RNA sequence: GGUGACCACGGGUGACGGGGAAUCAGGGUUCGAUUCCGGAGAGGGAGCCUGAGAAACGGCUACCACAUCCAAGGAAGGCAGCAGGCGCGCAAAUUACCCACUCCCGACCCGGGGAGGUAGUGACGAAAAAUAACAAUACAGGACUCUUUCGAGGCCCUGUAAUUGGAAUGAGUCCACUUUAAAUCCUUUAACGAGGAUCCAUUGGAGGGCAAGUCUGGUGCCAGCAGCCGCGGUAAUUCCAGCUCCAA
């Protein structure tokens, strides 16, 4: 019949118990620190970390010198150091278990533009990304959750068409200019 | 069903065709021919997906109907002709020739060959018998049967078909120390030298084959296609020389290639 | 025109259909997507050919504008364009006319011919009275 | 039946109908979370009141 | 104790499937008598026609009249009692209405002080009872 | 003679089988009508013609049950195909466009295909992601700092109200292009488009479990709430409301 795909998965897992003061406060601290929209962002990054830890645990229980352990562990370690959450020197499967959620959250584009200094606050960074002002390499990205890589860290900049790189000021600027010039002939 | 099937599903097609899921519901169900459909490569996907000459089935139909493809030296206008193992696809308008051979990862590779090598084709005999008037008949892995062969040729040996005549030029006996190739299973596409053949009467015999790296792998007898005498193949081998590399070595080979190019 | 450029990659020639395939990426920095006629005339300038045998299609503009990638096919002669091309690309340039009727009406007509047997006059006139 | 259905809806009928008062539109989404985070992780001041709740009616 | 032999799996499996009939959930879900006795017949909701508006006294420690409707289900024609769950929605209910009825919450069991009531009214005259209570939409007069 | 407590035989199944799905320490427990493979059926049975292949049903014959036309002599049926109705129900969409793609059939590069593709309805479900950001005044807070409480500013951070107060953008209108068989949508790009940015976020709760009010007003064992404990008989943190909070 149809040539559809219907292959999909949930990117987050809800907590087992709701209404714990400790968990609620900790997640709210993460949300406030990284300008997250709701608890689903922190839950999805928590779920990504949990999946990574699960794969690492499977490889750890797997015997050392096993070809599968070597291949998959090296692949996982190099992708972690590629996104920059793991240091270049700490390329061991044991240190994967030592990772937390904060170092994942600090690789998002929203936090990266604020840290690089293109934005005044984390929420200003999120809105600035969402209004298509920031480009990475040649491609303009409007997804705040864009996990940046180490090689792409340096190339974060403003988009050319934005009223922060090249010209063409915004509609409110142009309207104010034309109103000011129409007030004096 | 009340009769033979004439449709093939895209997801039910053989994996080595590299047919993706999204483009179509169906697959080009190969027409009946010399080779089985599970181990044949239809001309449509050969010219559309492997060489990227055509964009769709209509374009590849136009190429076929303008009579440029000579499979086994014969012009074949069938869009779903089963090419199969060790067949010559000659496009003389471009002056290019292809020997259909499995690569390392057990799937047919685009293998360009010279015109002076494209005029002969090795074949594995399948059954030998004697027809009417005491005439020795010999069938091959294709649907190709020949008469009056050399009595020295026994079953699962190799012969050299000379094209445009359908005759024998030379032959290879199947025995220990002869370079061969696996044509099915997990070891499909691997080049090695026969080292042992153990016999199980009433069952499939199993051969042990060692490649150039010394790696020993076993397979069934029916999956063995001898393609050379000793350690020298009778045809030009594909890239990689039929040497199976595990995931680590191809990973670091990719890394070395990218590092040299960058 | 001031800043609009064509670049060509994955280019190859096939005499099987006597044409040349390529994927062309256009670079319009601050403009809209460049129209297919402009693309064809610029490719004609690039490859020294009259700008009516060219065929370009499948143009996807990348996110945020700028680059736009499509497929280009340039023929050696204008005659082969009718010989081996889909009819819709010909109709876009106007070389082919598909001034035809509804598929549903064709099916109704075909079903009426099934009712009327044999007689040539009635088999061809069954579509006249129920117009 | 006991014939005592006549009281159905009594209190809701008797409750004086006071209307809602117009208020400033509440922020929603990321800004609501930002305000919520500031109200309990930025203005934190230790007090002898044993960390009164957000809805304290003192 | 229990057997542990290497080939006692038949006895272990037979004992499990024999003793699994001794807990109420498995018996209820695998005998079929509960499904036969269920007025909803294994459905989450069911439509019916209001026959009568009645009041049910609450249980002993409480003292109140719970407003319920006698309802004849359009499928299989069974009569049930459904609680009308809000402050004044019995006034929205009238005679001979197509009411949607759901379970009360704990799987064919009486809930709260209401004796023998297993169902509650979700919709009346094809308009939601919650909407009528909130005043979002009025009765179709 | 054969089969049976190593469960035959019989009965039930709200049983098509499998690849698989949900749950997710390990072990398991449920679900697999459903797009792939295999089987069966074309209202129920039964019997056949042709054909390589059918016990075919968009083939035929007969019976059983429904049901269409009729000049009453006859004749014609099989949507568990795509649409679309009725009926059943808690429960499921357009009597749309096209063979352009994937393939199939044919005497065949050319015709056909409700296979299939495309669009429509679509909060089944899954992914991403707006509903605001910033600056300066006030009044607070910080290890704030200057003299060692008193006053101020060489700083940092919230909240409340304001000609603030002028920057940024989509959501929408809409030129064109592009997509495409023709289109629609997305992506581009002109022109408008935000200060109650009234371009207005909801659904459930605030005794405990379980995050959040011993607030105010009504009712007074009534109305009602309450999955479970329980609340309600006159200052009810539990009902009905207003405000304020909480969760997503
Ligand atoms: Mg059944
Ligand atoms: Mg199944
Ligand atoms: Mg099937
Ligand atoms: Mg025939
Ligand atoms: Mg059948
Ligand atoms: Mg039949
Ligand atoms: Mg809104
Ligand atoms: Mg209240």
């Amino acid at each position: 019949p149809v040539a559809r795909s219907w292959v999909c998965r949930k990117t987050y897992v809800t907590p087992r118990r709701p209404f714990e003061k400790s968990r609620l406060d900790q997640e709210l601290k993460l949300i406030g620190e990284y300008g997250l929209r709701n608890k689903r962002e922190v839950w999805r990054v928590k779920f990504t970390l949990a999946k990574i830890r699960k794969a690492a645990r499977e490889l750890l229980t797997l015997d050392e010198k096993d070809p599968r352990r070597l291949f998959e562990g090296n692949a996982l370690l190099r992708r972690l150091v590629r996104i920059g959450v793991l240091d270049e020197g700490k390329m061991k499967l044991d240190y994967i278990l030592g990772l937390k959620i904060e170092d994942f959250l600090e690789r998002r584009l929203q936090t990266q533009v604020f840290k690089l200094g293109l934005a005044k606050s984390i929420h200003h960074a999120r809105v600035l990304i969402r209004q298509r002002h920031i480009r990475v390499r040649k491609q303009v990205v409007n997804i705040p959750s864009f996990i940046v890589r180490l090689d792409s860290q340096k190339h974060i900049d403003f988009s050319l068409r934005s009223p922060y790189g090249g010209g063409r000021p915004g509609r409110v600027k142009r309207k104010n200019a034309k109103k000011g010039q129409g007030g004096a002939g | 069903a009340r009769g033979p099937k004439k449709h093939l599903k895209r997801v039910a097609a053989p994996k080595h065709w590299m047919l993706d899921k999204l483009t179509g519901v169906f697959a080009p169900r190969p027409s009946t021919g010399p080779h089985k459909l599970r181990e044949c490569l239809p001309l449509i996907i050969f010219l559309r997906n492997r060489l990227k000459y055509a964009l769709t089935g209509d374009e590849v139909k136009k190429i076929c109907m303008q009579r440029f493809i000579k499979i086994d030296g014969k012009v074949r206008t069938d869009i779903t002709y089963p090419a199969g193992f060790m067949d010559v696809i000659s496009i003389d308008k471009t002056g290019e020739n292809f020997r259909l051979i499995y690569d390392t990862k057990g799937r047919f590779a685009v293998h360009r060959i010279t015109p002076e090598e494209a005029k002969y084709k090795l074949c594995k005999v399948r059954k030998i018998f004697v027809g009417t008037k005491g005439i020795p008949h010999l069938v091959t892995h294709d649907a190709r049967t020949i008469r009056y062969p050399d009595p020295l040729i026994k079953v699962n040996d190799t012969i050299q078909i000379d094209l445009e005549t359908g005759k024998i030029t030379d032959f290879i006996k199947f025995d220990t120390g002869n370079l061969c190739m696996v044509t099915g299973g997990a070891n499909l596409g691997r080049i090695g030298v026969i080292t042992n053949r153990e016999r199980h009467p009433g069952s499939f015999d199993v051969v042990h084959v060692k490649d150039a790296n010394g790696n020993s792998f076993a397979t069934r007898l029916s999956n063995i296609f001898v393609i050379g005498k000793g350690n020298k193949p009778w045809i030009s081998l594909p890239r990689g020389k039929g040497i199976r590399l595990t995931i680590a070595e191809e990973r670091d080979k990719r890394l070395a290639a990218k590092q040299s190019s960058g | 025109n001031d800043t609009v450029t064509i670049r060509t990659r994955k280019f190859m020639t096939n005499r099987l259909l006597q044409r040349k395939q390529m994927v062309i990426d256009v670079l319009h920095p601050g403009k809209a997507t460049v129209p297919k006629t402009e693309i064809r005339e610029k490719l004609a300038k690039m490859y020294k050919t009259t700008p009516d045998v060219i065929f370009v299609f499948g143009f996807r503009t990348h996110f945020g504008g700028g680059k736009t990638t499509g497929f280009g096919m340039i023929y050696d002669s204008l005659d082969y364009a009718k010989k081996n091309e889909p009819k819709h690309r010909l109709a876009r340039h106007g070389l082919y006319e598909k001034k035809k009727t509804s598929r549903k009406q064709r099916k109704e007509r075909k079903n009426r011919m099934k009712k009327v047997r044999g007689t040539a006059k009635a088999n061809v006139g069954a579509g006249k009275k129920p117009k | 039946v006991h014939g005592s259905l006549a009281r159905a809806g009594k209190v809701r009928g008797q409750t004086p109908k006071v209307a809602k008062q117009e208020k400033k539109k509440k922020k929603t989404g990321r800004a609501k979370r930002r305000m919520q985070y500031n109200r309990r992780f930025v203005n934190v001041v230790p007090t002898f009141g044993k960390k009164k709740g957000p809805n304290a009616n003192s | 104790g229990k057997c542990r032999g290497l080939r006692t799996a038949r006895k272990l499996r037979s004992h499990r499937r024999d003793q699994k009939w001794h807990d109420k959930q498995y018996k209820k879900a695998h005998l079929g008598t509960a499904l036969k006795a269920n007025p909803f017949g294994g459905a989450s909701h069911a439509k019916g026609i209001v026959l009568e508006k009645v009041g049910v006294e609450a249980k002993q420690p409480n003292s109140a009249i719970r407003k319920c409707v006698r309802v004849q289900l359009i499928k299989n024609g069974k009569k049930i009692t459904a609680f009308v769950p809000n402050d004044g929605c019995l006034n929205f209910i009238e005679e001979n209405d197509e009411v949607l009825v759901a379970g009360f919450g704990r799987k064919g069991h009486a809930v709260g002080d209401i004796p023998g009531v297993r169902f509650k009214v979700v919709k009346v005259a094809n308009v939601s009872l919650l909407a009528l209570y909130k005043g979002k939409k009025e009765r179709p007069r």
